[PDB]
RNA sequence: AAAUUGAAGAGUUUGAUCAUGGCUCAGAUUGAACGCUGGCGGCAGGCCUAACACAUGCAAGUCGAACGGUAACAGGAAGAAGCUUGCUUCUUUGCUGACGAGUGGCGGACGGGUGAGUAAUGUCUGGGAAACUGCCUGAUGGAGGGGGAUAACUACUGGAAACGGUAGCUAAUACCGCAUAACGUCGCAAGACCAAAGAGGGGGACCUUCGGGCCUCUUGCCAUCGGAUGUGCCCAGAUGGGAUUAGCUAGUAGGUGGGGUAACGGCUCACCUAGGCGACGAUCCCUAGCUGGUCUGAGAGGAUGACCAGCCACACUGGAACUGAGACACGGUCCAGACUCCUACGGGAGGCAGCAGUGGGGAAUAUUGCACAAUGGGCGCAAGCCUGAUGCAGCCAUGCCGCGUGUAUGAAGAAGGCCUUCGGGUUGUAAAGUACUUUCAGCGGGGAGGAAGGGAGUAAAGUUAAUACCUUUGCUCAUUGACGUUACCCGCAGAAGAAGCACCGGCUAACUCCGUGCCAGCAGCCGCGGUAAUACGGAGGGUGCAAGCGUUAAUCGGAAUUACUG
């Protein structure tokens, strides 16, 4: 239900840093990522647009760490609710659990923060929450647990958080090591690069 | 729930003999005394009820062991009623496995012999069967209405023909028509049965004055068994003030559970007298459960440590699973005698050896077919169980707190084999299933399939043993199928060093023809010179035929090997060099190398001296020393040379090298010349010509 | 004859019980007249565990129909309650 | 049979059934009479077969034999019957 | 406020093109099966075939508060004394706690199963009048007086069994009259006629033949009118295919009268009329349980009737009726047929399309499990008992969902493997190492909820002659859980025990080497394989999925390729 590989190949692959490692090295003396992987990886060919619409699928699936069976559940999701699909399935994304301890900066990775929220240290309104799927609704509070507040995971992942971009719907507060989910973002709050009627477009053929 | 009869009340007896002794027939005399049945049937008429089975009441003979039991206070009550939990066990070599597993479990036993033949083939083969678990056993000399029958002569020939320490507690009052009742010695009165009844009044008398000198010489010799139990009762004998009858009793029954006396009864079954005295003595001597404990020398660790368990209901449970029947409704039934402990209908168990789980779908008192389901179990009686689903005969079942594992005992390992066919060849997989099933009831029946030949090789203890397997297996199982000859496997190799024979394949007729030409010598090889007799020489040199179709020609010959040109019969050793070819640019194939090099083996084995191999097996028989030499006559008429002849003590063990297709059915013709006393072993050791008359027998068989 | 009685839907180990209007000799699931209310035996603490519609349920009771022993035991906590 | 409630309702309904054959045969007797006095051409006995045949089918009706409205329709037919002379 | 916001194509005819036209594929979906692989949990599902045949156990009993009664064990009295005067043993007493068998009442017509039959004595929708309806309710009233039997039982007796046969005795809320009769039935009418059953709890003085009467309370009985529920009946419309099925029908179509039904009616009979249906498809043939729904499709449509729920039909096959409020009755009866079983040979017994389970069939579908704790059902005043309904558990990756098999760091870009135009590139931060974590599994401890009730004591109110008995309402007491070692929570250990399947020529995301050489073989279509094969087999690499992955089968889609939309 994992992938357990080896994980600068996928961004190899998308050829985009899907910030699948911490950062506090240069991400181009990790590996090269204008190669893809592989024998014939430097060999770049002339995708499809077939090709190009798996391989933004496979891209958001890939940072966001979902199977194809739970994206295609948030496909038909977003699609059944009201509004823009594609829009609608990021901020589904970005309702998730582990993404959230992630940007609110608990976790370095994604799949830290996956493991936080795995072995119990997160409680959410004062609740363990033990699954990483588990949507935030707005104006809520998620807190680490008193028994995981003195690791040294959390505090050095909140120093790698402070080196990057806060986002505009969470508070943080480290000193508590808590925070608080304000709302769904838009989609003017989160990255651009990800081209969201790629995947429309995708799961309508 | 409590006790019904006290585990002390309690014999586990059983009956095995010789074919046709009168081992059913008492059986059936005593459920009638009993009261179990309500009539006498005999058993050539197939009104037996301990013969349940048909081809059983059609041959007239016991296949099976069956259990029943009966409760018998005494001739003239003096106990309270016992429960005997008697045991019928067929006497036919072909079935010692239903010997083996009943006398596995049984407490005590019975040797019932005929009076006008004493000693019989099988009785010393259960005489055997019997002291290899040590069990205390009596002896009820049947047929004393026989004409030639001798009591004394009987008694006589048991302690010389078996070795054994025999004294009789009767002495017969006539002979063939002058039985009219038995002297008892331990009592010194007559008892003659009534004529008119079956033998149910047994009425007292005095001793005649012929008899008063005899029984008086053997009662005396009574005493001195008796009083070699122990140094009181010794000096009791010479001390001069007679003996009590219950010192007598408890002396004698001493004697008997260490295996040191017989206690020889007669009678006459099939005229219904001497049946309630042998049951007395049953009574009076037999064992009880409760006397020797069951050494389980594993207690499941894997690290073996001696255990025991005794006879009583607050031990923890075991019991041992001796006889597996195969059913119609149920799948299976288990057979089992309750060492210790209680078990309910529902209880979880454990199968110890097979450490598995078993959970009990019911449990049935058995009669000799038909069951009354009861509630649960003590320790020492013997009972059925439905829904066992993997148990075999020796299995333990215990329970799961207490896990032990008890003997395990070891299956006598057929002896004839038939290989056996469909009639239809539909029920190709039904008689798989039928007789896969059929071997979870019989250890000592094998089965199992040689893909050389594609066939189904049956096998068990006699020719009797396998046509009661095919005749249940027609009837139970509705696969009627047809036996025969299993195949003997064949080989064939060449002589005289054929050379230069080549053969052509061409096929061109415009488009893509195939063309091949090799030329090649085939020569007979030494069995050392490969693991595999086959060596391909490359003498093709400078081209003539090109290094990609090389090893064509060497496949093409392998496929040749695997199906000899003579008969179908794998050749073997054989030599092959390719000095010379042709071969073509454009239609040169692979294929038409191997159809040439096809070509040319077919013509070079012709050609050649090609002979068949027969396997010859190495046979080691052990026979009686006076029967030794018609052994070895008919050794020598199944085509068969000689290697030595051992001559122990016990037997003469004679070694040879018979060919398989001779060593056909061996067993009966062996038991034909030896009074059916001598067994033998086969080894499969080498390969050899056969000679020119069987060898002109495969050929046309498999030809046409 | 017709009586008051509860139908047990939901989940295996978390029942829900519609409080329906049927007559005695149809199926516990089976064929009801009109549902009445509802009972849940696991409620939450903080919002509804049992709701009945006690005008119906007084209504078919001057009908002649019969409440069984946990519909009465409802009733009874109902209208003590509230 | 084989339950023995079964079995019971089985001799409960034979004996059933002979007295209930023995009462409808005593009713449909009585009302034959009655068709038998209309056929003859008789006013006054058929008359009087009404009369002792309106109790019997009352009764039979009454405790549970028939139904009230086969004794009614029994009763209705022969007194329309009884006009017709 | 919200309740549908929805529609992709590609390959293949030709030298090449356009068009037409079929074929094929990409998508969903399933009660699936098979191949490989396989950690946990939740929920759900699980003989689609032989309505093939079935061993064994269980699936419908309950009521002593209807009755005569004791056969079994638990008490109480006469009671010799086991006797050790308390040590309570051996005989009677139905004397009571109860209760085998029997009569009687109620229920067995419900629940459960199956889809054989049925193209309509069916179903769905909408209507209607000519009816019945146990248990449950509203109202009005009665419940008087007798009798004859008979089971059980007693004695004899036939039977291997199944089961009886005789001759006597007895009871009732069993049965049968009589009394009474209206707001009931019949008759416009005067009139005629029709019912019942008692049983328990307690009591103050009376009273008594000593049994009781008597008073009060509860419950049951009968009659009528209703209500509710259930059921029967009728009409209209709709509900498969076939015209290579075009005429069908004489109780047939209608009328009269009799009969019959709970009820109208050719439902039945006698007579009379000669009609009735049919291209708006009668008749005949084949197939089929129907529906809510389910799947697919943008929709229209197409396909389907697994689970759940409603109706229908069936209960070895054929036929029939009885009892009953309700059946032409799964675990009732009778007859006939086939089959199976028992037997002492004279006779008997049975129907798993109930739950389990077996054989057989098949590609294939599970346990001869636990408990009535809860929800219902039957009986009983109640306690309670019965419940293979149900609640659960066991088996199966069968489906859906969730989670895990680690996380961060980590270049000497280690070794090995693969490629190499020999420079190197790739596997690859992948590994090793460093640090951190302990979900799940393992171990140990704690620990809800499903429990409402019911039983004993109480207090009050109602009741009445009574501060009894009963009913209701509050209090107290000790209790009711199959699941179950429950969910859940805590803590110890260590990365620790946890990844495979398919694919890589185009369709379609992913390319090289070696071997093979129109051979082995691959393949859904085009097609590939004759010596440099990205298509075959192995390896490396990559891609897509993931405790699943592929294949097959099956429905729809793409197919505007039956086009109503079009
Ligand atoms: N004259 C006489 N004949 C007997 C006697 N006992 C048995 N027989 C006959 O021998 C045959 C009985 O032998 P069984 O005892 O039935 O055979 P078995 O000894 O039981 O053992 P298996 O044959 O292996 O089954 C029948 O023919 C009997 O009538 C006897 O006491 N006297
Ligand atoms: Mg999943
Ligand atoms: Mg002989
Ligand atoms: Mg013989
Ligand atoms: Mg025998
Ligand atoms: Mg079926
Ligand atoms: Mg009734
Ligand atoms: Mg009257
Ligand atoms: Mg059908
Ligand atoms: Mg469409
Ligand atoms: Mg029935
Ligand atoms: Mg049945
Ligand atoms: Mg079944
Ligand atoms: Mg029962
Ligand atoms: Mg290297
Ligand atoms: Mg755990
Ligand atoms: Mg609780
Ligand atoms: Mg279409």
């Amino acid at each position: 239900a994992r992938y357990l590989g080896p994980k600068l190949k996928l961004s190899r692959r998308e050829g985009t840093d899907l910030f699948l490692k911490s950062g506090v090295r240069a991400i181009d003396t990790k590996c090269k990522i204008e190669q893809a992987p592989g024998q014939h990886g430097a060999r770049k060919p002339r995708l499809s647009d077939y090709g190009v619409q798996l391989r933004e699928k496979q891209k958001v699936r890939r940072i966001y760490g979902v199977l194809e069976r739970q994206f295609r559940n948030y496909y038909k999701e977003a699609a059944r609710l009201k509004g823009n699909t594609g829009e609608n399935l990021l901020a589904l994304l970005e309702g998730r659990l582990d993404n959230v301890v992630y940007r609110m900066g608990f976790g370095a990775t994604r799949a830290e923060a996956r493991q936080l929220v795995s072995h119990k240290a997160i409680m959410v309104n004062g609740r363990v929450v033990n699954i990483a799927s588990y949507q935030v609704s707005p104006n809520d509070v998620v807190s680490i647990r008193e028994k995981a507040k003195k690791q040294s995971r959390v505090k050095a992942a909140l120093e790698l958080a402070e080196q990057r971009e806060k986002p505009t719907w969470l508070e943080v507060d480290a000193g508590k090591m808590e925070g608080t989910f304000k709302r769904k973002p838009e989609r003017s709050d989160l990255s651009a690069d990800i081209n969201e009627h790629l995947i429309v477009e995708l799961y309508s053929k | 729930s409590a006790r019904t009869t006290p585990i002390a009340r309690y014999r586990n007896i059983g009956i095995s003999a010789h074919i046709d002794a009168g081992k059913t027939t008492t059986t059936e005399r005593i459920l009638f005394y009993t009261g179990v049945n309500h009539k006498i049937g005999e058993v050539h008429d197939g009104a037996a009820t301990m013969d349940w089975m048909e081809q059983e009441q059609e041959r007239g003979i016991t296949i099976t062991s069956a259990a029943t039991t009966a409760f018998w206070s005494g001739m003239a009550k003096q106990y309270e009623p016992h429960r005997i939990n008697i045991i019928d066990t067929p006497g036919h070599v072909d079935f010692t496995i239903e010997v083996e597993r009943s006398m596995r479990v049984l407490d005590g036993a019975v040797m019932v012999y005929c009076a006008v033949g004493g000693v019989q083939p099988q009785s010393e083969t259960v005489w055997r069967q019997a002291n290899k678990y040590k069990v205390p056993r009596i002896a009820f000399v049947n047929k004393m209405d026989r004409m030639g029958a001798n009591f004394l002569k009987v008694v006589n020939q048991i302690k010389t023909r078996l070795g054994a320490n025999p004294v009789p507690l009767q002495l017969a009052i006539g002979a063939e028509e002058h039985f009219t009742g038995v002297v008892d010695l331990v009592k010194m009165k007559a008892i003659n049965w009534n004529d008119a009844d079956q033998g149910v009044t047994f009425e007292y008398e005095d001793i005649p004055a012929d008899m008063v000198e005899l029984a008086n010489e053997w009662h005396q010799n009574l005493i001195e068994s008796a009083a070699e139990a122990s140094e009181e009762l010794m000096e009791k004998y010479l001390g001069g003030e007679e003996l009590t009858e219950a010192e007598i009793k408890g002396a004698l029954r001493q004697r008997v559970l260490n295996n040191e006396i017989i206690l020889v009864t007669c009678g006459s079954a099939f005229k219904n007298k001497g049946v309630q005295a042998m049951l007395d003595a049953v009574i009076d001597y037999l064992p009880s459960p409760v006397d020797v404990p069951a050494i389980n020398g594993i207690l499941d660790d894997g690290k073996d440590t001696p255990a025991e368990r005794h006879a009583s209901d607050d031990e923890p449970f075991s019991a041992l699973a001796f006889k597996i029947a195969t059913d119609p409704f149920v799948g299976n039934l288990t057979f089992f005698r309750v060492y210790s402990g209680v078990v309910n209908s529902g209880d979880t168990v454990l199968n110890s050896v097979k450490a598995a789980r078993e959970r009990f779908g019911r449990i049935v008192q058995m009669h000799a077919n038909k069951r009354e389901e009861i509630k649960e179990v003590r320790a020492g009686d013997i009972a059925a169980a439905i829904g066992l689903k993997d148990v075999t005969t020796g299995d333990t079942l215990c329970d799961p707190d207490a896990p032990i594992i008890l003997e395990r005992m070891e299956f006598p390992e057929p002896v004839i084999s038939i290989a056996v066919e469909p009639k239809t060849k539909a029920d190709q997989e039904k008689m798989g299933l039928a007789l896969g099933r059929l071997a979870k009831e019989d250890p000592s029946f094998r089965v199992w399939t040689d893909e050389e030949s594609n066939q189904t090789i049956i096998a068990g203890m006699g020719e009797l043993h396998l046509d009661i397997i095919v005749d249940r297996m027609k009837r139970e199982f509705n696969v009627e199928a047809n036996v025969g000859k299993p195949q003997v496997a064949y080989r064939e190799t060449i002589r005289q060093k054929v050379t230069d024979v080549e053969g052509k394949h061409a096929k061109q007729s415009g488009g893509r023809g195939q063309y091949g030409h090799v030329v090649i010598d085939m020569y007979p090889l030494e069995p050392g010179s490969n693991p595999k007799g086959y060596e391909f020489i490359n003498d093709i040199k400078g081209g003539v035929i090109p290094g990609e179709y090389i090893p064509a020609v060497d496949k093409g010959i392998q496929e040749q090997l695997k199906a000899g040109p003579l008969a179908g019969y794998p050749v073997v050793d054989m030599g092959i060099r390719l000095h010379f070819g042709s071969y073509h640019d454009v239609d040169s194939s692979e294929l038409a190398f191997k159809l040439a090099a096809s070509i040319a083996f077919k013509e070079g084995f012709k050609k050649a001296k090609p002979v068949l191999l027969e396997p010859i097996m190495k046979v080691e028989v052990e026979t009686p020393e006076e029967n030794t030499g018609d052994v070895i006559g008919d050794l020598s008429r199944r085509r068969g040379m000689l290697k030595g002849q051992e001559s122990e003590v016990t037997g003469v063990k004679i070694h040879a090298e018979v060919p398989l297709s001779e060593m056909f059915g061996y067993a009966t013709q062996l038991r034909s010349l030896t009074k059916g006393r001598a067994s033998y072993t086969m080894e499969f050791l080498k390969y050899d010509e056969a000679p020119s008359n069987v060898a002109q027998a495969v050929i046309e068989a498999r030809g046409k | 004859m017709v009586t008051i009685r509860l139908a047990r839907h939901g989940a295996k180990k978390r029942p829900f019980y519609q409080v329906v209007v049927a007559d005695s000799r149809n199926a516990r699931n089976g064929r009801f007249i009109e549902r009445v209310g509802f009972f849940n035996p696991i409620a939450s603490e903080k919002e509804e565990g049992t709701r009945l519609d006690l005008d119906r349920i007084a209504h078919w009771v001057g009908q002649g129909a019969t409440i069984s022993d946990r519909v009465a035991a409802l009733i009874k906590e109902v209208n003590k309650a509230a | 049979a084989n339950i023995k409630s079964a079995k019971k309702r089985a001799i409960q309904s034979e004996k059933a059934r002979k007295h209930n054959a023995s009462r409808r045969s005593m009713m449909r007797t009585f009302i034959k009479k009655v068709y038998a006095a209309i056929e003859a051409g008789d006013k006054a006995a058929a008359q009087k077969a009404f009369n002792e045949m309106q109790p019997i089918v009352d009764r039979q009706a009454a405790k549970g034999l028939i139904h009230k409205n086969k004794a009614a329709r029994h009763k209705a037919n022969l007194t329309a019957q009884i006009n017709k002379l």
